[PDB]
């Protein structure tokens, strides 16, 4: 009963979704790693999101835009659906132009270079004869869900409205490990981990950012004192 | 509150007033249950305070007569025979015959199948009696309950007091940016939300025109057309959002009576007075400890519990002795920043967000020169400011008040706007706070089962299922058979069931539990609704075996078991828990009794002018009463310095209240209490 | 033979009760004291007759009550009823 | 009597008081209460109330 | 510690902060430092927590029935904009969390703060003042993950096994965390029953002297164990040096090893210890696998055929009627005994049918919360419901709520629901109303003495002698005889005292007596207490909330003011009796009473009822007269048979009660003398509250006995 | 079926007993 | 992402083999995360030494009481599971333990192979009665964690051994706790305490230390896949 070197092996469901296997690990040892890891990825995990949005024809969320179906709570509520992804880690601004009829989606938004849009399907607004919609979305990069900054502590003027940015790239993250309790002198832990991402990253990218954090936060105990 | 409320309002059916009775003439009798009340008021929908049994509710199907009592209808029975014809008695007409139950076994041509069914008769006699005496029959197993109290599901299992609750706590509910119809329903919902008029209802039929956010067009088949104009974040009253959307689109055929657009708690014409909320029925750390609830922070990232709330705040400018208030941006002694956020008027500019204490309305008022205390006339010489001789009167925000201005109104004497003789001007600021789910707040569902806000976990931290899909709500489990709403368990049950789907084994014929099911029923979607009528609806038979068959998730792994349990993980470990927990769907409603009202405190401020004590109320940012009984406790405890300075420099001391702010600010210690006010007026009052 | 005591329960209350005849005593006693420390606190700048000051160490901070019980506590004061 | 007052039939308890032309003697909880005194209760009474604290003689050398 | 608001709290210290924000530099003068507070300026965040460090704070929730119903905390700063209250003080303040509030008040003064630090203090209050018994103690899901681990499950993975064949003894560990890692593994259970060996725990007295006796088990002495593993977790809780106790820890099982904490150990292990015990029992609790579901609700097998005989029964008691055989209202009595014992019947269907492992017996039979006539409700029957009249109905709801009532079953339930709740607000005013009448009417009892040297007492009797020989003991011990002291010298059938006079009554010395034959003592009591205007603290005795002789000073008369009228909220005897008792009026019983002790002349009739007296020594007969609606109390003649009805030529004493009802106070005094009125009114109020589950030391209603009889009236000036 | 009068979304009924008379 | 410093790791040390460990602040909520993992790691990762099987001389098929000596043979078992012992050797090793004449016999009346070592001499073992003789094989392994007796069962030859727990893990009880720490204005920071007792093969230092390294290799398995980014 010595140490073998434990070995993690990535099987991919589909784009989006992929399953890793680590073993052998000690018996017991599964499910705390399979927690670790998740709960590093659902909180930890640095993205893209957009920070705050400004339409020309209104000045809060509580109004109406002439021509539109949906009013601007129901727009900003569509537009908390946005995947993007950025590249320059600062705020960055993308724009929306769409005269009706018809339907504006995410695919309608022109993103400057560095962000990406990944979903250009989602549906944003319907436009009748009458409708016009144009609007500006500032795109900044973090992690975690931060609440809509106030604009009393912001320095951003009346027209600009500000949003709840989740910037949690991951999915949907599980765990199950298998146990050989075959009375005998090999007991192991296999373990399972199962990681879906919103198709901003992959989900290898996404372990490997939370395999960075833990390492980092794991060497803490490595140092003397 | 909600469109449920405002129903509920309208057939409201109270006994105090002219011409009926006082409230301290009101024995117990007046108040309970009476058996004429069947099938006319409600034994259920009631007040629990000083007005219980003062105030009910009509029942569903009840009507009044000319002369001003209550009929009910029933089902003629000719000769042990259920007839379709249906007719209307008071109560003395029902006290002159026999009625039977409403869920008696029936052939199909109309003769009961027992010869002794339930019976009810006059002075309230429940026995069972020959099937050839039996004159009339209830028309629906509801017929005796309100609008509010048929839309508790397996209400036949909830006791009387968690159901009255239940369906008092309905017409508390918020309405929520986004609503969702209940996964189990009863049927209720859609007359009650069609009937309670907050909902936008086809007149005639036609085609859909023109669909905006503003209005909906219908054209008419005769040629004709008829615009609905939408209600768009209207204060609804008692401060909620009374909010109409469109439902119907461009060109879409749509029948008269039809729902073309929906208000606040509607989900497609259905009162949506909450959200279907993944629950787990487990105690969990101490943080559920007896009725507080643990909350999912998804629904604070997804909005599922946030509401939009408005207040309504008002001020004028008169005409004073030494001139007129007048509304201007010129505040005397502010700087240019704490203006920064008014027009040149020195109102609010629309769109502003305004924290506690910023201005909204600019007003300034002349005091004479002769009304200036000693300093404060030493004050403005030694800042040269002269020509000050106005103060400021502004309308500021109040404590715990911060969100939006969504829209200002004026009315000007100047301009023709007629207002009360003395005023010149007036200013009415609406603003609009979107307020997510906090800790404090208090939940409820239709069972009674009521709680506050005690944690919200990281979404990490929540046990989380087979496949990683965290429960949203923690129930604590020993706030469940006291209280005997079991109703709530059932509707887990089904709420899960509604989730998953079913698929009833077909091969070798129907089962013997799904027999009296509908065929519609043998089959299930997932996110599937149904109904569950008052004293009708699923039996536990059919629930159990519809747990049995539940359909499997997206990888094909069946999540809970036929008892109704599944193994969950501890977020936080990591272990999985050792026991299988309830786990399913439960509907939750966000009633209106938030921190963000209740929670209040003052350290100084206002004082009555004739007791010279703190005022009362938090509007008034008034001070707690020390009451008789605290100070009982107080002198239980043999603290005297604490109750003598509760009730002399901490209240109504004029000199020693000032001096103890003082001594607060220099660093000095507490001085030695005075003599109270009110004592002072006590003994001018004896003179 | 206890845990060490945390927060507000410092100096243990049982330990208190002894140099005390009872709990209302012991009131009167730490108010007083701490009376004296805030007058030091507040004379020390100026003019003399001062109270007396910390007869403990203090810490930083620490309101003047603390510092009176934990006098009290060692054993530092003297009575008179 | 104004203990009494405070507890019940009000105007029956003033106006014998009034007649009998008593005087109160304020002391009582009720009354200190009522008056702004410390209740003689507790540490309100004089056992504990009129109380000199000295420290002991040891002192630091600053 | 409480938590408080971080909002809430910089409103609250307001001037505290703005003195520390002019102090710091990061204001210029005092009133920008108010600006800076009411603009909410980053700086006075952390300024604030300085402000509020060790400064305690008062949280009230009205209703303030007893003196526990205010208390002092520390104030932590917590985000949000809710308080954040402790789980064990939840029984004091009766405070659930559906959307209750409470208030927070701020003392300024030092002595103020000195009284909330140390007689406000949450943790200097464990026990209840009213009945010494403690309330911050775990109460639900605290003694149900108590009760979960320290349980024996005789089939448990990892249990002990004796050495049998070629395998030696399996199931004995070296150490205890030896057992956590088997159990950590998945090899023992918590549970399961083993052999430990054991090295910082004091083995119970029985085996301590066994094994050592001639010195105290020492830490690091070893000693073999028969528990579970989760028994040895629950006794590292409680301090080092207190007897291993190897029970299942129920509620009262946790209440007994309290109650022993605080009489023996200091404040402070107390408190440490409980919140031990909160935590290890959340911990246990979330893991016990507690969970109600529709499966776990089990119906009784013989369900049906329980119904039916008793619906026999009713239907012949009901054709009984038809023939007229049977009055109206003697079926209506049938029918109810009929129902009654149908409804007994299924409860005891249900109590064997239900295994142990269901959660909703764990939950009942733990002592957490929730009677078996709820569960009875729940899965066999309601039963028979009152209407609005008060008799019950002739026909019971057979259905339960796991089955679902039907229409009428509903409709004829809700009338005693409503009923139910709406007398509550009535009966509730009444008991604020007697309540504040007893606090006006002994506000001024304060302890001013230490001892009034009065040898006066009262007899207490502290056990009863069955006729073979065993002692057993008086259900009055609790509320009569602890916490007294002692104003006469326990002597026995020997000439050696068991307790000195002026001893306070604790726990073994009562058993001392109990152990030494002597079966009644002389106390000190408030009511001999022979002081000018207060009470002296050695006739008072024991404080029930300090555990020790009352301090002088303390509004003891305010303090059983409260105790009486906090549990005023149940009643049905009932209330009116408790206000006929301490209102002294002329009851409704109206029982007559001996005048004078001799003979019995029961000269009974059926028009009326009259019975004389021959005086056992001169005098002359005194004549009664009585309507014979009455009946005569079983009176312990002479003839030491208690059960002997009053017949002509019993020898009953003076002051004796004839006929069964509530003798007249008034008359007793004229007979017996103010003392035994006393005693009379102490245990006549004593039984209402006893009869109901409530514990009230006699005590407090002594104090207001005392205040009963303070006056006598004027015959010759 | 429940309710199938106005044009609802189908909310399917667990309903033994037929609806004589409408709200 | 966004950058998190200043976590700082103190130790407080309550006895020569028993330290508590403070981590201290971490972000809301990794104390929970790591604290389980670091407890596991600790009790299941550490390389160790014990006894996998005796055998003592007389005792064949009764199990039950060995003569000469006052203590059965499960409690020999019992104080023979607390030696501590740590070998460089990782096949397993038979020592031997023979004492004749009446006496206490000891861990340091063993006689140690060469590359184990016994870190207990005082211990005792068993009490030999008047004109008592005790002769015991031991069998000690290298492993980790802890491994019940039953599964030692092929380690016994058919002769009277009896195979025992084994205590792999050089630690021997650890435990920990989250509380709450404030850094600059927000209290749902972080703060976790690890409580450990080991035996004194190893100080608590260096088993978190070693617990560290394992854990590091542990996700570095899952941080050498990308090399993404991520505040410190």
């Amino acid at each position: 009963l010595i140490s073998q070197r434990p070995t993690l092996s990535e099987d991919v469901l589909t784009d989006n979704r992929s399953q890793f296997v680590i073993e052998p690990l000690e018996p017991g040892f599964g499910y705390t790693l399979g927690n670790s890891l998740r709960r590093t990825l659902l909180s930890s995990i640095p993205g893209a999101a957009v920070t705050s949005i400004r339409i020309d024809g209104v000045l809060h969320e509580f109004t109406t835009v002439p021509g539109v179906k949906e009013d601007v709570t129901e727009i900003i509520l569509n537009l908390k659906s946005l995947v993007v992804s950025s590249e320059e880690d600062e705020p960055v601004t993308m724009y929306l132009r769409k005269q009706g009829p018809g339907e504006v989606t995410a695919g309608d938004i022109v993103p400057p270079a560095g962000v990406t849009v990944h979903n250009p399907g989602m549906h944003i607004a319907t436009l009748n004869d009458k409708g016009k919609l144009e609007v500006e979305l500032v795109v900044e990069r973090g992690r975690g869900y931060v609440p809509a900054v106030q604009n009393r502590a912001s320095g951003a003027e009346i027209g600009r409205i500000p949003v709840d940015s989740i910037y949690s790239p991951v999915l949907k993250v599980t765990y199950k490990v298998d146990a050989t309790r075959v009375e005998q002198r090999t007991d192991f832990d296999k373990l399972i981990l199962d990681v879906e991402t919103k198709n901003s990253i992959s989900p290898r990218d996404a372990l490997a950012s939370a395999g960075k954090t833990l390492v980092e936060l794991f060497g803490l105990a490595r140092e003397l004192n | 509150n909600n469109p449920l409320s405002g129903l509920t309002h309208k057939r409201r059916l109270s006994a105090l007033g002219p011409g009926g009775l006082s409230r301290e003439r009101a024995g117990l009798e007046v108040r309970d249950v009476h058996p004429s009340h069947y099938g006319r008021m409600c034994p259920i929908e009631t007040p629990e305070g000083p007005n219980i049994g003062l105030i009910g509710s009509l029942s569903v199907y009840a009507r009044v007569n000319p002369f001003g009592f209550i009929e009910t209808p029933y089902r003629k029975v000719v000769d042990g025979v259920v007839s379709d014809e249906i007719v209307y008695l008071t109560a003395d007409e029902e006290d002159r015959h026999v009625v039977a139950q409403a869920n008696s076994p029936i052939d199909a041509d109309g003769r009961f199948v027992e010869p002794r069914v339930l019976v009810r008769r006059k002075a309230g006699e429940v026995e069972y009696v020959p099937s050839s005496e039996v004159d009339y029959m209830d028309v629906s197993p509801r017929q005796m309950v309100s609008v509010a109290t048929a839309m508790i599901p397996f209400l036949e299992h909830d006791d009387a007091n968690r159901a009255l609750m239940g369906a008092n706590m309905q017409r508390q509910a918020v309405p929520l940016v986004r609503s969702e119809a209940p996964l189990v329903g009863t049927g209720m919902e859609l007359r009650a939300a069609i009937d309670a008029g907050d909902v936008v209802v086809a007149e005639e039929s036609g085609v859909i025109e023109e669909v905006s956010a503003d209005y909906i067009t219908v054209m008419h088949d005769n040629g004709t057309r008829r615009t609905y104009r939408m209600r768009k974040f209207a204060r609804s009253n008692h401060g909620t959002c009374a909010n109409q959307c469109p439902i119907v689109d461009a060109g879409d055929r749509v029948e008269a009576g039809q729902v073309i657009a929906d208000g606040p708690c509607t989900d497609d014409g259905e009162m949506a007075l909450g959200k279907n909320l993944l629950v787990a029925i487990m105690p969990w750390e101490g943080h559920n400890y007896e009725d507080a609830i643990i909350l999912s922070n998804r629904l604070v990232e997804e909005d599922v519990l946030t509401s939009i709330h408005i207040e309504e705040h008002e001020i004028d400018a008169r005409d004073t002795k030494l001139g007129a208030e007048e509304i201007t941006r010129d505040i005397p002694n502010i700087s240019d920043e704490v203006l920064a956020d008014l027009d040149e008027r020195g109102i609010v500019r629309i769109g502003a967000e305004v924290r506690d204490g910023d201005i909204l309305v600019g007003k300034v008022t002349p005091k004479g020169e002769t009304e200036l205390t000693p300093e404060e006339r030493l004050l403005r010489a030694i800042f040269g400011e002269k020509a000050r001789e106005v103060r400021d009167t502004s309308l500021k925000v109040p404590h715990g008040e911060s969100g939006k201005v969504i829209g200002i109104r004026v009315f000007s004497r100047e301009d023709e706007d007629e207002l009360p003789a003395g005023v010149n001007e007036l200013v009415r600021v609406y603003v609009a706070q979107k307020r997510k789910i906090s800790d404090g707040d208090k939940l409820a569902g239709r069972h009674g089962n009521k709680g506050v806000i005690g944690k919200i976990l990281p979404v990490e931290d929540m046990p989380f299922l087979a496949d990683g899909t965290p429960v949203d709500i923690i129930l604590n489990t020993h706030g469940v058979p006291r209280r005997m709403n079991i109703g709530q368990i059932l509707e887990t049950h089904l709420g899960w069931c509604a989730h998953s789907g079913w698929k009833v084994d077909a091969a070798k014929g129907v089962p013997d539990w799904a027999a009296r099911l509908p065929d519609e029923l043998l089959e299930a979607q997932p996110n599937a609704i149904v109904s569950t009528p008052v004293f009708d609806g699923a039996q536990e038979a059919e629930l159990q075996g519809l747990l049995s068959c539940t359909l499997p998730n997206r990888d094909g792994d069946v999540l809970v078991d036929a008892d109704g349990k599944a193994m969950l993980f501890d977020g936080r470990s990591g272990e999985p828990f050792p026991y299988p927990v309830t786990v399913g769907y439960m509907y939750i409603m966000k009633l209106h009794h938030l921190v963000d009202d209740k929670i209040h405190a003052r350290s100084t401020g206002p004082y009555s002018m004739i007791t010279q004590q703190p005022l009362g109320g938090k509007a008034q940012f008034g001070g707690q009463r020390f009451g008789e009984m605290e100070c009982w406790a107080m002198q239980a405890y043999g603290a005297a310095y604490t109750l003598q300075e509760l009730l002399t420099i901490k209240s109504d001391d004029t000199v020693g209240r000032v001096k103890v702010y003082e001594a607060i600010v220099k660093g000095e210690n507490i001085p030695e209490p005075g003599i109270p006010e009110s004592f002072k007026v006590l003994l001018k009052e004896l003179q | 033979g206890y845990d060490t005591p945390l927060g507000i329960t410092n100096p243990p209350i049982d330990e208190l009760l002894d140099r005390v005849s009872s709990k209302y005593a012991l009131v009167i006693y730490a108010a007083k004291r701490a009376r004296q420390i805030n007058d030091y606190y507040n004379q020390l700048g100026e003019g003399i007759l001062e109270y007396v000051g910390p007869l403990v160490e203090p810490g930083l901070q620490e309101k003047p009550l603390s510092i009176a019980l934990r006098e009290i506590h060692a054993d530092l004061l003297e009575h008179t009823e | 009597w104004l203990s009494a007052a405070s507890f019940q039939e009000t105007t029956r308890v003033l106006t014998d008081a009034a007649i009998n032309c008593r005087s109160d003697k304020l002391n009582g909880l009720k009354e200190n209460v009522i008056i702004g005194k410390l209740i003689p209760a507790g540490t309100g009474i004089n056992r504990y109330r009129n109380i000199a604290v000295q420290p002991t003689e040891e002192a630091r050398a600053a | 510690q409480c938590g408080l608001p971080k909002l809430m709290a910089l409103e609250l210290f307001k001037p505290f902060v703005m003195k520390r924000l002019v102090d710091l530099n990061h204001a210029q003068n005092i009133k920008s430092a108010k600006r800076m507070v009411e603009r909410q300026r980053p700086q006075v965040w952390d300024v604030l927590e300085e402000v509020i460090a060790e400064h305690p704070v008062l949280l009230n929730r009205a209703p303030t029935l007893h003196r526990l119903g205010i208390q002092a905390f520390e104030p932590m700063l917590v985000e949000g904009k809710a308080i954040q209250l402790h789980p064990l003080v939840c029984e004091a303040f009766n405070a659930d969390f559906d959307g209750d509030q409470m208030a927070v008040h701020l003392p300024l003064s030092a002595e103020a703060q000195a009284e909330a630090r140390i007689l406000m203090l949450s943790s200097n209050n464990i026990l209840s003042p009213a009945s010494g018994r403690p309330l911050a103690m775990p109460r639900l899901d605290m003694v149900t993950g108590l009760y979960y681990l320290t349980t024996e499950v005789p089939g448990d993975t990892g249990e002990y096994q004796p050495a049998s064949g070629d395998h030696p003894e399996t199931g004995v560990y070296s150490s205890p965390a030896e057992a956590i890692m088997a159990a950590d593994r998945g090899v023992l259970s918590v549970r399961a029953k083993i052999k430990v060996r054991l090295t910082q725990l004091r083995p119970p007295v029985e085996i301590e002297a066994e094994l050592f006796g001639h010195s105290g088990w020492q830490p690091g002495d070893a000693w073999m164990a028969e528990t579970t593993l989760g028994r040895v977790m629950f006794n590292e809780l409680l301090p080092l040096g207190y007897p291993f106790v190897n029970k299942q820890m129920h509620k009262k099982v946790q209440a007994a090893i309290i109650n022993d904490l605080a009489e023996r150990y200091p404040m402070i292990v107390v408190a440490q210890t409980v919140d031990k015990l909160k935590d290890a029992g959340f911990y246990w609790a979330t893991r016990s696998g507690v969970t109600v579901s529709m499966a776990d609700v089990l119906v009784p097998p013989r369900k049906k055929e329980i119904l039916d005989h008793y619906e026999e029964r009713a239907d012949k008691v009901e054709k009984q009627f038809q023939r007229g055989a049977l009055n109206h209202d003697e079926r209506n009595e049938a029918l109810v005994e009929i129902w009654k014992e149908a409804t007994d019947e299924v409860g005891q269907a249900l109590r064997e049918h239900y295994p142990d492992d269901n959660p909703i017996i764990t939950i009942v039979d733990s002592g957490a919360t929730g009677n078996f006539t709820q569960t009875r409700t729940l899965a066999g029957m309601k039963g028979l419901v009152t209407n609005p009249k008060g008799e019950f109905i002739p026909r019971p709801v057979k259905s339960s709520f796991r089955e679902g009532l039907t229409v009428l079953e509903y409709f004829i339930n809700t009338h005693g629901a409503r009923k139910g709740l709406a007398d509550t607000a009535l009966r509730t005013a009444d008991s604020g109303y007697l309540t504040r009448r007893l606090v006006d009417v002994s506000q001024d009892v304060i302890v001013r003495e230490h001892d009034c040297q009065t040898e006066r007492g009262i007899v207490v009797e502290l056990a009863e002698r069955a006729p073979d020989g065993t002692l057993i003991r008086d259900p009055y011990i609790e509320t009569s005889a602890y916490a007294r002291t002692l104003g006469t010298d326990a002597v026995d059938e020997a000439g050696n005292v068991i307790v000195e006079r002026g001893q306070d009554l604790g726990d073994p010395e009562i058993d001392a007596l109990l152990a030494a034959g002597i079966t009644q003592v002389k106390v000190r009591s408030v009511l001999t207490c022979a002081t000018s205007t207060g009470v002296c603290a050695t006739c008072y005795g024991r404080s029930m909330a300090t555990g020790k002789l009352v301090d002088i000073g303390e509004a003891v008369g305010i303090v059983a003011a409260q105790s009486i009228g906090e549990p005023g909220t149940q009643l049905t005897g009932g209330l009116p009796r408790v206000q006929e008792l301490f209102e002294a009026r002329v009851p409704r019983g109206k029982a007559p009473i001996a005048d004078v002790t001799g003979r019995v002349r029961l000269e009974d009739g059926e028009r009326f009822y009259k019975i004389t007296i021959v005086p056992d020594d001169g005098g002359e007969e005194v004549v009664y007269d009585k309507i014979s609606k009455r009946q005569r109390l079983r009176v312990f003649k002479h003839e030491d048979g208690s059960e002997r009805v009053l017949s002509d030529g019993d020898h009953v004493e003076v002051g004796q009660q004839l006929m069964e009802g509530s003798a007249d106070p008034h008359e007793v005094l004229r007979v017996q003398g103010p003392r035994e009125v006393q005693i009379h009114l102490v245990r006549e109020v004593q039984e209402v509250y006893r009869a109901q589950g409530v514990s009230i030391h006699d005590k407090h209603i002594e104090v207001i006995v005392r205040q009963m009889l303070r006056r006598v009236t004027i015959i010759d000036s | 079926s429940n309710n199938s009068v106005p044009g609802a979304p189908n909310r399917v009924s667990f309903a033994k007993l037929r609806e004589p008379l409408e709200v």
